[PDB]
């Protein structure tokens, strides 16, 4: 079978995997991508050319 | 504009078809999967599980728990049959509502052996032997134990093991039988007789019960999905 | 594997019949204990002599995918094209598979299910009966809007909510193939619940059952042509086909007749049908 | 290919124009036989002298995906928020793409189609006209339940069927993006059928046509807030966008106007529109 | 990778707290300029002394998938099983997520969204009140037809449009799990639009807003059993769960109450709620 | 809480967009695929197929099969034009309802050459030669055969091959023409004249017919999806 | 027929579940993806952006732009507090409707530091120093600047840099606080005092304003999705 | 193209492949996984610790 | 992450890629396969055995 084996949402400090097989032929029919955690807050915060140093006065 | 020609079956909605569609929710992040106990991958995993057969489906008992108990007793009763039914695991009112029978009534064709487990529920002091006889079709149901013991039988001796299995094998002329069974795809009958009495001491109940469990063996299979004749409605919102 | 990737045939037959000769031993497969909650794994070779039968049967049509991936009507809703009342010219539907009885009974054979849906619509207009029926109306176009919970509900056929800037909508004109689109698994939990033994409120009251966990939104349907000179009715039928199905905790099939969609209420039902006696097997071989 | 996997550009141009000089030969490409059911593969270079034209045009927007993957209205349905009649406070719809004419005509250009759907809802409320219109109602939440065939149908807005323990439901409150979810290909056959030349009964009677194979369920829609102090109407529009489309056996586009959704019934339609004569080409160069 | 393919845990924690001692320098992180449209990237270690805190918190439940992939009601629609009026026996809905307020407000937090949907239906019947209520009706089956824009709209419950030869339909009988199917992303553009600042006509008039781009079709729902001896009502609730979600251009959350589904019309709303004074912090430590 | 900023176009429903959504039916097992004959992958594969052109779309014939036959006869008729139309393959009432014309009316822009095949349907004993002349735009339609033979023509000789192809090449100032064609994107006209009579023996019908088939060549293409002006409705349930 | 057993939770519709479904549109070709500017992948990217705080949410000003400006002036006013509020970023009427507050009211639990940027909007000639003091919970809000300067404070000096950041750190007994905050998960208060006056020359306005911007720091996070108490409706079509 | 080539449902005793290409971008939009035939009846039958031998008496 | 990198629909003569990640578990939930441009007009045109040469008379 074409099984995927990923990691379950566990804790980060306290003392495991789950299997998935896609049965249907269309990708619209899969389960949600509940575990895609990439980020980019810079589109909305600091959306400026001339990057600001956060130590420099930011003007003059 | 690539040249192309439309074939019959275009713009039809076949309820059984299997095509790719566009998602109304693009890039929807689906909830992660959770390892829940008890995942079903085949309905035959379900139908392979025992379910109490209502063999005592006689009048005045269809709504009581007495529909499940086959009555046995002490005394000279060998001239009497304990029970008997047709092996119509999806048509017979004795089987149509068991787990196996319910799964069967979603299909048109069935195949394979069927286990009937029998459980004795008398005192530990009561003893008895029974003949459980499956007779293939082509003759009438046996009227005597002498006739029943010519078919496939098990002589069940009651002891510390409280249940016996009578496996009804696949003895058919066809690979499949109809779930809505007629005289062509008949499957025979099952009867029970007292082999050696029921003997019980004093201060013990003399009349006990037997229970029947039906399940499908590992060679069982179904075919030709259909709709159950069981659930029906007159209007919506129901 | 760049242009073409092969896939090995997952073919799964049922078990063979192994040949068994006569026996006389202390092995007793026909003797077991149902008290253990264990189903006997006896094959026919234990209780009688069997030939070897090589079996080619398969259980492919009892797979959960193959058992559930059939389009089934979940809703049938009427709406007019012209009427003095405005709430009659469009149709609403709170999405749930509990109002048509067959698909509901099929789904409630499991406690939890997780799948994508293929929603097909079968829209069909008819001209209402009246004194005059002559007219020349162009093809009827329909809008089906999916409003997820919280979005604005339309009040007329000319409402701003039909602007569908973000809600997904299908426009379809009559005479074409039925409209069909896919829906991912859109539950907030890890699976859909056919049954919710519990309440909405922590005080153990409020709503009991399926409705607390069930909020997928609603469907609204209207004509886009506006009112016809003469009354016409469109009936929209909604067909769900689950795919990529997973099921957990099978349940005994519903024996009683469904009463409503909000509950599991039922009238008390006989276990099965009566026969003449406990030994009753009718003769089939007779002149 | 672990973090990133490239994908080669499937770009497909139309054929070039090959240069052809003058000819005098026994080759005759302009001479063919339509009696063979064969369309002539003649290019312009056979019947006249052609320069070489390198063509950069593409047929990407006539692909079946690109032709069908557009959201199209399939249903428009009204339902009230308060009314003495209860069947008016919710909307039903039997799922089918046959009641709005444009999407129906688009789909019926093929005999068989197989695709997933993207169902978007556009729900829009309006305040009905009356003597008093002042009130302060909180945002309207809507439930759209998908009932596959066989599940329990609701009878009111307070029915147990709205518990949606297993039926998929969307809850959406007004003011938000339209609700949208995917549906896999949920037919019991290997493709949807726009046309079913045949019957439901083996006696060659009963229902004729599309309705025998068409059972995807229904959609039910309601408000969850309960009744408003003053009447309001929500219109839910349903939009299907097919994706991952496959189509078989193309058909001549529907020429006649659709009459209803149950059938293919039509009034007899002229082949085309009339002109003045067989040689009629109106002058466009004149003072 | 043939039988099993592992997948690396994408775990994403929030940033730690770095330890900062006392400072006296020309670095000034607390001094910035909001005039630049730039949000200060100051951490707590700049404006005070901080211990080192190793942080294990995650932002997994604020991901767009996890924020939107919840089933939400989008439509609730009633339809009768018997009624003298025929347009009452079925329900229509124009698909849009704008009539239930919660899901609409959730979706309108972004300007563009692209996702597949999972459409679940929760169908629930009830017996209407009357003088006689005794009867024995078999389970109610429902058809939900998805009619893409252009297909034929039904006019009755017996219309030919319910033949659903090509429109996707779900048949579901009451008592079973809710019907659920997937829908791909079925927009004609590259994303759904919650907002359309613009018109339908190039003359800058006609329809303004969401309705010009919103045509996903409609949903029709009916009962298949035909009329009951006594009146019954089915309510179909439609639930959308978006999955495989992508969102662009976030917007300030809707502050005002939604008025209808056609528009973004609103009554003027206070910015927030009043308190006693600008320095008002009520005492919580008192006997 | 990752910092993030919403852009215009958020919470809009663009009917053309393409995003991932959540499935309402998780892990639904879709029906297996079946190799059905005649799979369409591009509408240009359809429009590349011939379809009988209704060139005789004159009054009283729009509902009859006589709308398809161009009438030819024996005698001195060279002073008369057999037929003529504008090459407006999606606007002209002669082309708007052909396969090519139908596919065209779903788009706004078309490009490429168009084949018109002509079929003679007289006796095998009848003989004739025709001039089929496509004239590019910028002049009026020719009034004589002398004017028509200055454009792109084929001299069709009727024999055992019963059909001729007149390919209308792409001679345009723009890469695309409008399907809803105006005077800017005009495409010319097609006319037919008797080149050398129709000669027939005795006991043979003297008046025969010609049929016209239109199709798109291999360089044909379309652009800018739109809705047909053909199908319209007044109400739902239709 | 594989043997199988159904577990609790079968045929329930859990609105949060994540299963595969069948597509109603098989093989639907989805529109290609377009690189749109401003893709959101986490709501914390949104809540990390400043939003003007309505600190002047006193009566008669809730519908005006005067709700945003904290009034400061020249003169001996140090005996007076500029402003003060509770740090209830999802319950306080000063924060519940900011971007951060809106995102918060979709969850039950919040965690992390919160930036309050303050902007001076007087003349370039006006000068002033302020004490911005966040006090952790457990005592009442300070009544004097002497009490406020015992908590976490910044002494903001107004110059060519027009804005100061007061970061409210995560000083909690629990890892998370409730968005619907009670006395257990209290978070303290923020107050402002004149440190050193406001001094302005002649011909200059003596009364100016200050603006407050709230945003979430990079360690901020939320938990336990819920429905907002903000949007509500009485009926559909809305 | 990214074609998959699998085997069609044929017979098992009487004397071939089908191609699939996924056109859409979401997996919810694929066709049903009609051919996934793994099994485990032991969750429901024999759901006991102390496995039972089927030859041994099963008690005592 | 499991990113796909394909080519955007550009022009063919005038003087670039887009990223996709599938978030959901079902394939029915992916985006449409907007870029699958294979063709076969020969099923409908020239659907004959005895292929026709286009230079030969096509009869006799």
């Amino acid at each position: 079978m074409g099984a995927q084996v990923s990691t379950q949402k566990t804790g980060a400090h306290e003392t495991i995997h789950y299997t998935n097989i896609n049965y249907y032929k269309d990708a619209a029919s899969n389960s949600a991508n509940r575990q895609d955690f990439t980020q980019d807050p810079g589109k909305f915060t600091e959306p400026v050319k001339d990057i600001m140093i956060k130590s420099m006065p930011a003007l003059n | 504009g690539l040249p192309v020609m439309n074939t019959p079956g275009s713009n039809q909605f076949l309820t059984s078809d299997d095509f790719q569609s566009p998602s109304a929710m693009p890039q929807f992040d689906v909830t992660p999967e959770l390892d829940i106990p008890g995942e079903v991958k085949n309905l035959m995993e379900i139908a392979e599980v025992d379910s109490v057969v209502p063999v005592n489906n006689v009048v005045g008992k269809l709504d009581t728990m007495d529909i499940f108990r086959i009555p046995v007793q002490s005394g000279n009763h060998q001239s009497t049959q304990v029970f008997g039914f047709q092996v119509q695991p999806g048509l017979d009112s004795v089987f149509k509502h068991t787990l196996l029978g319910e799964i069967l009534n979603y299909y048109a064709h069935w195949s394979g052996s069927v286990k009937l487990t029998f459980v004795f529920c008398g005192s530990a002091m009561a003893t008895g032997k029974f003949l459980l006889a499956y007779s293939p079709p082509g003759a009438n149901a046996p009227k005597t134990r002498k006739d029943a013991m010519l078919g496939t039988h098990v002589i069940w001796d009651v002891g510390l093991q409280s249940s016996c299995v009578l496996c009804i094998p696949w003895i058919s002329q066809t690979h499949y039988r109809l779930v809505h069974q007629d005289e062509y795809t008949s499957a025979g009958n099952v009867t029970c007789w007292y082999q050696t009495g029921i003997v019980v001491p004093a201060g013990t109940p003399t009349l006990c019960s037997i229970m029947c469990f039906v399940s499908a063996c590992n060679d069982f299979s179904v075919r030709l999905l259909k709709d159950t004749p069981f659930i029906e409605q007159s209007a919506l919102l129901q | 594997g760049d242009v073409v990737e092969a896939i090995e045939g997952a073919v799964a037959r049922v078990a063979d019949t192994i040949s068994s000769g006569p026996t006389n031993s202390q092995a007793v497969p026909a003797l077991t204990a149902v008290e253990t909650g264990h189903t006997s794994q006896v094959v026919p070779g234990d209780t009688m002599q069997t030939r070897h039968v090589k079996n080619y049967h398969s259980r492919s049509e009892s797979t959960i995918e193959n058992f559930l991936s059939r389009s089934a009507c979940v809703y049938m809703g009427e709406y007019y094209t012209t009427n003095t009342d405005e709430t009659k010219r469009f149709a609403s539907w709170t999405i749930n598979a509990r109002r048509m009885v067959q698909m509901r009974r099929k789904l409630e054979m499991f406690t939890y299910v997780r799948f994508d849906v293929e929603v097909t619509f079968v829209i069909t207009s008819k001209q209402d009966q009246g004194t005059q029926l002559g007219q020349d109306m162009p093809p009827l176009t329909h809008q089906i809007m999916y409003i997820p919970p919280g979005g604005p509900i339309p009040k007329s056929t000319t409402d701003y909510a039909w602007q569908t800037s973000t809600n997904p909508s299908i426009f379809w004109t009559e005479g074409n193939a039925p409209p069909r689109m896919s829906i991912p698994f859109v539950s907030i939990g890890n699976a859909y619940s056919n049954f919710y033994d519990g309440w909405s409120h922590f005080s153990q009251n409020g709503v009991y059952g399926y409705n607390t966990l069930n909020n997928m939104g609603q469907l609204y349907m209207r004509h886009v042509n506006g009112p016809s000179p003469l009354p016409m009715t469109s009936i929209v039928r909604v067909y769900f086909k689950p795919k990529h199905v997973k099921a957990w905790v099978p349940r005994p099939p519903r024996l009683c007749q469904y009463k409503n969609a909000s509950t599991v209420n039922f009238s008390s039902t006989n276990i099965t049908d009566k026969r003449d006696s406990i030994t009753h097997v009718p003769d089939t071989v007779k002149p």
